[PDB]
């Protein structure tokens, strides 16, 4: 790690931050990204210019104020962001009314174009029940959500395309990738449905009773390594890992506590490393999650103590016995946890940890940036 | 704070209480939604987030608590709104489950005494609306509304819902455990 | 039953005197509340009861276009 | 819609008045938001305008055209002459072509001046200076002396619109 | 407000009074200031829906004599900034249409256009009784519209200076379902036809005349079932005459034709649910430069 003591006071809040569609790479990222905050000064979608890059930028080095290059207000609440092709910029709104800009990468500048609209749809009265997740497929769009409703449309659309409604109407939750045109989708009652774009192929017949429970769960994303490998996380208190490629298989189950599993995220280069953003504590990077076991991590977590400035790898010597990703059975609890608190009483609501470069919009007025994290 | 305890202490009267709820359901300071609105919109929360979190200070939250305690205290909520609404809780009690109980100690905070404040102002409030509900034999029954076509939802009372969400799988014994410990 | 009283003879208890002659055309009949009922049917049709009320106002709709189209007749015929 | 000062519509029912660049979702900010959460659960199914509001709608908007409008008149109100008929006085302008001439001079020394007026102005400037060239005394005859020939005028007017046309 | 169902609100000859005649059995009056308005006056004391409620003049005084359904009219006077019932007349059988008043020499009589078969006249000195006078007799059916002319005699004619005194004769049109159109003149006491013209193929629905504040030219606009819109122009000089030039092939039923306070515009609204402002421009006929919403 390389967490400091410098932190600036920088009153912006966070909710999400989308980037640039980096092809051929995933640890390095461009300095201008589009921040959809909760509220900054109102509910809006802001620009902002810094020097976020892979692997550490050279230049500014830590405590990196941003720089903000054109504000645009988004009407409602900003819950997901995902860009379609190079030049697309899709919001969800909780409104109803799912905002698509066509603005210009270079020059800096939204530009506001098309709405979809009718996202509540009721006889008799009226329910406010939109879709929460979003996902791209270039150049396809779904949108999901706890209603059963399934939303897709194609690129330049202003009205509605496809609204798949079947008899199994669930209320999905996150969304996730396979590959290149299979998409998977956990629900907000335990279930996982599978399909691709070409046939739409529902199965959510997959309920364990014995070693895993079947909360409802919440976040889910993919590992660095193997693609097909992905990790959710929701109330049930165990980030659950799977090893999907066509059917539901599991993994690794690793109980969790004192936590709620709002937000996960992974990082690349060394795939050993997964955070959990939750409602539930104060700040806690894991460190052996999905892997099995990393020494020299402890003496911290929570809000005691602080281990940064050395990210201490397991001996690799003449072994007997095979050492991977294996870490089922969800009796176990916080194994090797990184304290990212700097042991003061904060309120956090966003972190993205896209590479090495970590960045935490919290409710405190306060930014946090961390350029290294696996040394 | 300073006009949000004046219109309590006004409110202390009956009448003068129920014209303040029956002005407060009609002007919508926390938007309330049951039907339609926007969820999380421009208001108290947006003004709690923004200019209570740069002042390190929270006692917009306490006043609305202890108006929102005098005024349910002095007259119940019979009928929400003025002529063009429905009586629901619902909303209140969504807000309340979700912002209070979750983010009221661990926040950013200049002086110890605010957590506590703010604890014993939440928890005498919600002592007093517990104490001053009280659940009917009523409430057991299908509470399913069926007037000329209005298929709605299981409209169920708030106070039952506090009392099985207390009942079943909560927070709030782990909230009170580490009260204790704090203590 | 404003209507049926109106329609039979019922009005004296409501108040409403016998109607104005020479009107065969439109006396006083509020549009707005059979609109406003139009729109609540249509937003809430769900039942049975919206099926039944909506096929009881048609009769009395087609019952009262049929008198007003004798009474314009018997009008115009003088 | 209502009425007033002849060409002034007021407010009273649906009409399309002034236009402002502040519609909701539009381009630098500008957005705004109506009562969502007013019918909640049970609730009237009619949906009608609410309250009103007293506007104007107007046809100029321009407030430089105060001097174009006040300048004619006050070289009017030289040429006017009062007549005084009946109780209100009658006022009747008297025919001559000098009024002409320094409607055509005012227009051009306020175009010399500063030629920040209207291309439909700059026009009717050039039109008085036509309609001097023509109908009015021209400078020639000033600055020539003895001569009453027909065909010296048409030359000369001849010339005159050669000039006016090399202006233009 | 905009929740009732107005018909056509009134404004104060100055500009800062608005009056509304809603459906609430009542009778609104705001006070236009700066930018909002302000409710003061709540008049209560109309049976029924208000049609609408006519100035009378600022020289002669303050009184706006309303007219709702149940057959009755109520005339009202202004004192010390409030308002009071001071004369109710009632007493027929088929609905009232709408009431005008007189322009500035003319007078200040009151016409109750009623669907009796009959025109009602009442005529109002200043402070003292109300003569109401009744001619019966007028066709099949009631009337539905009616006007009146200028202050000064009817034609559009060049007086000299110091050389026309406006007389108090009356002259009024009544329009109403019989395909016709006529013009009654009276000498204080002796209504008597003008003209007849057969021209209508249809149910005349309204006709408005337009007593233009500053020419004496005389011009009745009609409307039917089908939308012919004849503009029945007298611009001769103390005779009577009117050409029947079709403004536009409407279909449509138009029920109101308003006139401008100079009676030289035209606000049309009926069932086509826009209001174009066919001017008159500088050469005659027509010319259609604005459309709103209805």
């Amino acid at each position: 790690m390389a967490d400091k003591f410098a932190a600036k006071f920088v009153s912006h809040k966070i909710s999400r931050t989308r980037w640039r569609p980096v092809s051929a790479s995933s640890l390095q990222q461009p300095d201008v990204f589009a921040t959809g905050s909760w509220d900054n000064e109102e509910n809006k979608v802001c620009v902002w210019a810094t020097s976020d890059f892979g692997a550490t930028s050279l230049d500014e080095e830590y405590q990196g104020d941003p720089k903000q290059l054109c504000d645009i207000k988004h009407p409602g609440d900003v819950m997901d962001m995902q860009f379609l092709d190079k030049e697309r910029i899709v919001t969800g709104s909780s409104t109803g009314t799912v905002t698509i800009f066509r603005h210009h990468e270079n020059n800096q500048t939204l530009s506001v174009n098309q709405r979809w609209e009718q996202a509540h749809y009721h006889v008799g009265s009226n329910m406010r029940a939109p879709c929460t997740a979003i996902v791209c497929s270039s150049p396809e769009i779904v949108s999901v959500g706890e209603d059963g409703r399934i939303n897709c449309f194609r690129a330049e659309s202003r009205d509605v395309l496809r609204t798949i409604d079947d008899a199994d109407s669930s209320t999905m939750h996150g969304v996730t990738f396979l590959r290149t045109t299979e998409i998977l989708t956990v629900n907000s009652v335990g279930q996982l449905k599978l399909w691709d774009l070409r046939k739409q192929g529902n199965d959510p017949t997959q309920i364990f009773s014995v070693t895993g429970e079947r909360v409802p769960l919440h976040c889910v994303d993919r590992h660095p390594n193997q693609q097909h490998v992905v990790a959710t996380g929701g109330q049930d208190g165990m980030l659950c890992i799977w090893d999907v490629r066509h059917g539901k298989m599991p993994m690794s189950l690793l109980n969790a506590h004192e936590a709620e599993m709002w937000e996960v995220h992974f990082h690349p280069s060394n795939p050993d490393h997964l955070f959990t953003c939750s409602e539930d504590g104060s700040l806690w990077h894991w460190d052996a999650s999905a892997d099995s076991e990393k020494p020299t991590f402890l003496l911290g977590g929570r809000s005691t103590f602080n281990i940064s400035r050395s990210s201490i790898a397991p001996p690799n010597a003449n072994q007997s016995l095979a050492c991977a990703w294996l870490s089922t059975d969800p009796t176990k609890g916080q194994l090797e946890i990184t304290n990212l608190l700097p042991s003061s009483t904060l309120s956090v609501n966003s972190l993205d940890v896209l590479g090495q470069n970590l960045v935490c919009g919290t409710d405190a007025e306060a930014i946090y940036v961390t350029r290294r994290l696996f040394s | 704070a300073e006009l949000l305890k004046t219109l309590a202490a006004f409110g202390k009267s009956p009448e003068i209480a129920a014209s303040l709820w029956q002005s407060l359901e009609y002007t919508q300071i926390l938007q309330t939604v049951r039907a339609t609105g926007l969820r999380q919109g421009v208001g108290i929360e947006v003004e709690l987030n923004e200019i209570e979190s740069r002042c390190e200070e929270y006692p917009l939250t306490r006043a609305f608590c202890q108006l929102i305690s005098t005024l349910v205290e002095s007259s119940f909520p019979t009928n929400l709104g003025a002529g063009l609404r429905a009586p629901g809780f619902e909303p209140y009690l969504q807000f309340l489950r979700d912002t209070v109980f979750l983010r009221y100690r661990t926040r950013a905070y200049r002086r110890a005494a605010e957590k506590w404040e703010v604890a014993e102002a939440v928890l005498d409030v919600f002592y007093k609306l517990l104490k001053d509900y009280e659940p009917q034999p009523e409430d057991f029954v299908d509470q399913y509304v069926e007037l000329q076509g209005e298929e709605r939802v299981a409209f169920k009372p708030p106070g039952f819902s506090l009392m099985h969400h207390l009942l079943n799988e909560s927070p709030m014994l782990e909230l009170c455990l580490s009260l204790m410990e704090e203590g | 039953e404003y209507v049926d009283a109106l329609l039979g003879k019922g009005h004296q208890y409501f108040g409403i005197q016998a109607p104005l002659s020479a009107t065969s055309q439109l006396v006083w009949f509020p549009y707005s509340a059979i609109d406003h009922l139009r729109l609540a049917l249509g937003e809430n049709e769900n039942n049975q009861h919206n099926q039944a009320i909506l096929g009881k106002l048609q009769r009395k709709m087609d019952e009262y276009f049929q008198k007003l189209k004798k009474a314009t007749d018997d009008y115009k015929k003088i | 819609v209502g009425w007033g000062p002849n060409w002034t519509l007021v407010h009273n029912g649906d009409k399309l008045s002034e236009r402002l660049n502040a519609e909701e979702d539009r381009d630098m900010d500008t957005i705004d938001y109506g009562f969502l959460p007013k019918p909640t659960s049970a609730k009237s199914l009619t949906e009608s305008p609410f309250k009103v509001h007293v506007e104007k709608l107007s046809l100029e908007q321009k407030t430089k055209d105060l001097q174009s409008y006040l300048l004619p008149l006050e070289i009017e109100l030289k040429n006017s002459t009062v007549d005084k008929s009946g109780p209100c006085p009658h006022f009747r302008p008297n025919p001559g072509v000098t009024a002409i001439h320094d409607y055509a001079g005012w227009v051009r020394n306020f175009s010399s001046e500063a030629a920040e007026v209207e291309a439909v102005v700059k026009q009717w400037g050039l039109t008085w200076t036509l309609c001097e060239s023509l109908w009015g005394q021209l400078k020639e005859l000033e600055a020539s002396l003895d001569e009453p020939n027909e065909y010296v005028k048409n030359l000369e007017r001849r010339k005159a619109f050669s000039h006016w046309l090399a202006q233009t | 407000s905009h929740e009732d169902m107005i018909h056509d609100a009134q404004m104060d000859y100055y500009g800062i009074r608005l009056a509304t005649c809603s459906s609430d059995r009542s009778v609104k009056i705001f006070d236009v200031k700066n930018g909002g308005q302000i409710l003061i006056a709540d008049l209560r004391g109309h049976d029924g829906p208000v049609w609408q409620v006519a100035w009378a003049h600022p020289m002669y005084g303050n009184i706006l004599a309303s007219c709702s359904y149940d057959r009755k009219v109520i005339i009202w006077k202004e004192e010390n900034g409030t308002w009071e019932k001071t004369y109710e007349y009632t007493g027929h059988d088929s609905s009232v249409n709408s009431v005008c008043w007189a322009p500035h020499d003319f007078g200040l009589v009151l016409a109750c256009g009623s669907s009796d078969g009959a025109i009602s006249i009442l005529t109002f000195t200043g402070d003292g009784p109300w003569e109401v006078k009744k001619i019966s007799n007028a066709h099949t059916i009631g009337c539905n519209a009616v006007s009146w002319a200028p202050s000064v005699i009817p034609g559009s004619l060049v007086d000299q200076p110091s050389s026309q005194k406006p007389n108090y004769i009356k002259r009024f049109v009544s329009g109403g379902c019989d395909n016709l159109v006529k013009i009654w003149r009276e000498e204080d006491g002796q209504w008597k036809e003008d003209q007849k013209l057969e021209a209508h193929s249809d149910w005349v629905r309204d006709v408005a005349w337009a007593p233009s504040i500053g020419l004496p030219t005389s011009t009745i606009a009609s409307c039917s079932q089908d939308g012919r819109v004849y503009i029945w122009t007298s611009d001769d000089a103390a005779t009577n005459c009117w050409t029947p030039k079709l403004l536009h092939k409407f279909n449509d039923v138009v029920w109101h034709v308003s006139w401008s306070i100079t009676a030289n515009i035209l606000a049309v609204s009926g069932g086509d649910n826009k209001v174009t402002l066919w001017k008159e421009s500088v050469d005659g006929q027509w010319a259609c430069i604005s459309d709103v919403n209805k």
